[PDB]
C-alpha cells in the first residue's frame, strides 16, 4: 500500500512512523549543538549561524535553562525547542512544589521523553522537530 | 485560610539616608503557647529586597515558595537577570499585593501582614505594606500588629517626615530598631527575645544578622514593687 507517511502515529508495514523520521530529517538541517559530561558536571555548547552582521552579537540566546540546575540545548526547529523547554519547566515546577527537592536529572529526562512519545501517538499532533541535549548536577552527581 | 493557627507577631521597619532596615523576632506561636522558637520571618529576595511577614506561618511559607518560584521564573530566558532585568523591590511588592487582594476577594485570604523593604536600581528606598485585606500603604516607618501601635511612635520620632530621612544614619536607625524590639519584648505577650535584623543599604548591599537578642533590660525596680496597693511586705 501507500500513504503510510501522510498521517502521524500510523505504523508502516515495516513498523515505522515515517513522520517521526521526517522530523528527524528536519532536525539534521539545524545547527550543531553538543554536550560533554565532565567529572563534576556537564558543559553545553552551540553554534549560532550569523546570517548577517545586522544580528546583535551576544544576543539571540540559544541555550535555555530549566529550574536552577538543568541546562538544555536543542538542534532543529527552535520554536519546538522553546515549547519543549517550557513544558519541562512546568514539569520541574510541579515536581518541586509537590516534593520540595529539585527535580532529579533522570526524572526530568523521563518527563520530556514521555511528553515527546505522547506527541508521537496521535494523528492530530505533529512530532517534535528537535533533538535535545540537556542535563545537570543532582544529588547523584 | 479561615482562621490562623501558628502565627508570628510584629514586624518593624524604617527608612534612613542610604537605605532601609527591617526586623522581626523568631517566634511561632500556637495561640497562647510559644511553640516554635527560631522561626525566620524575614525572607531575603535577591540582593536588594527583604520581605517581612507576620501572621499564619503556613501562609508565610507558601509566600516563601511563591517568592522562590518568582525568582526562578524571572531567571528564565533572561541574560540580564543578575543586572538590569533583576527583581526590584517594587516588582515583588506589586506581585504580592495583587496576590493578597485576589485572595481577599475570593474569601480565602492569606492571613498575613507583609512589609516589603529594599533599594531600587536607582538607589531609591522602597518600603511598603500589605495585608490580608489587600490594603497597601507606604510610610517612612512601617510596623505590623502591636508594633503598629508601639514601634511606630518610637520610630516616628526619628523620621516624622520625608525630609527627616536624609538626616538619619544607619547607626541611628539600627539603635531605634533595637529599642523598639526591646519595648515589644517588654509589652508583647506573644513576643520573643531572639530576633533577626536586615539592612538594605544602597552602597553596602544586604546585611542580614540572625540570632540577635534583646539586651540592656531594666528589671531591678521590680524589687520595690510589693502588693497591689495597701500591702507593705
Amino acid at each position: 500500500g501507500t500513504g503510510y507517511d501522510l498521517s502521524n502515529s500510523v505504523f508502516s508495514p515495516d513498523g515505522r512512523n515515517f513522520q517521526v523520521e521526517y522530523a528527524v530529517k528536519a532536525v539534521e538541517n539545524g545547527t550543531t549543538s553538543i554536550g560533554i559530561k565532565c567529572n563534576d558536571g556537564v558543559v553545553f555548547a552551540v553554534e549560532k549561524l550569523i546570517t548577517s552582521k545586522l544580528l546583535v552579537p551576544q544576543k539571540n540566546v540559544k541555550i535555555q535553562v530549566v529550574d536552577r540546575h538543568i541546562g538544555c540545548v536543542y538542534s532543529g526547529l527552535i520554536p519546538d525547542g522553546r515549547h519543549l523547554v517550557n513544558r519541562g519547566r512546568e514539569e520541574a515546577a510541579s515536581f518541586k512544589k509537590l516534593y520540595k527537592t529539585p527535580i532529579p536529572i533522570p526524572a526530568f529526562a523521563d518527563r520530556l521523553g514521555q511528553y515527546v512519545q505522547a506527541h508521537t501517538l496521535y494523528n492530530s499532533v505533529r512530532p517534535f522537530g528537535v533533538s535535545t541535549i540537556f542535563g545537570g548536577v543532582d544529588k547523584n552527581g | 485560610t479561615q482562621q490562623p493557627i501558628v502565627t508570628g507577631t510584629s514586624v518593624i521597619s524604617m527608612k534612613y539616608d542610604n537605605g532601609v532596615i527591617i526586623a522581626a523576632d523568631n517566634l511561632g506561636s500556637y495561640g497562647s503557647l510559644l511553640r516554635f522558637n527560631g522561626v525566620e520571618r524575614l525572607i531575603p529576595v535577591g540582593d536588594n529586597t527583604v520581605v517581612g511577614i507576620s501572621g499564619d506561618i503556613s501562609d508565610m511559607q507558601h509566600i516563601e515558595r511563591l517568592l522562590k518560584d518568582l525568582v526562578t521564573e524571572n531567571a528564565y530566558d533572561n541574560p540580564l537577570a543578575d543586572a538590569e532585568e533583576a527583581l526590584e523591590p517594587s516588582y515583588i511588592f506589586e506581585y504580592l499585593a495583587t496576590v493578597m487582594y485576589q485572595r481577599r476577594s475570593k474569601m480565602n485570604p492569606l492571613w498575613n501582614a507583609i512589609i516589603v523593604a529594599g533599594v531600587q536600581s536607582n538607589g531609591d528606598q522602597f518600603l511598603r505594606y500589605v495585608n490580608l485585606l489587600g490594603v497597601t500603604y507606604s510610610s517612612p516607618t512601617l510596623a505590623t500588629g502591636f508594633g503598629a501601635h508601639m514601634a511606630n511612635p518610637l520610630l516616628r520620632k526619628v523620621v516624622d517626615r520625608e525630609s527627616d530621612i536624609p538626616k538619619t544614619t544607619v547607626q541611628v536607625a539600627e539603635e531605634a530598631i533595637v529599642n523598639a524590639m526591646r519595648v515589644l519584648y517588654y509589652r508583647d505577650a506573644r513576643s520573643s527575645r531572639n530576633f533577626s535584623l536586615a539592612i538594605i543599604d544602597k552602597n553596602t548591599g544586604l546585611t542580614f544578622k540572625k540570632n540577635l537578642q534583646v539586651e540592656n533590660m531594666k528589671w531591678d525596680f521590680a524589687k520595690d514593687i510589693k502588693g497591689y496597693g495597701t500591702q507593705k511586705i
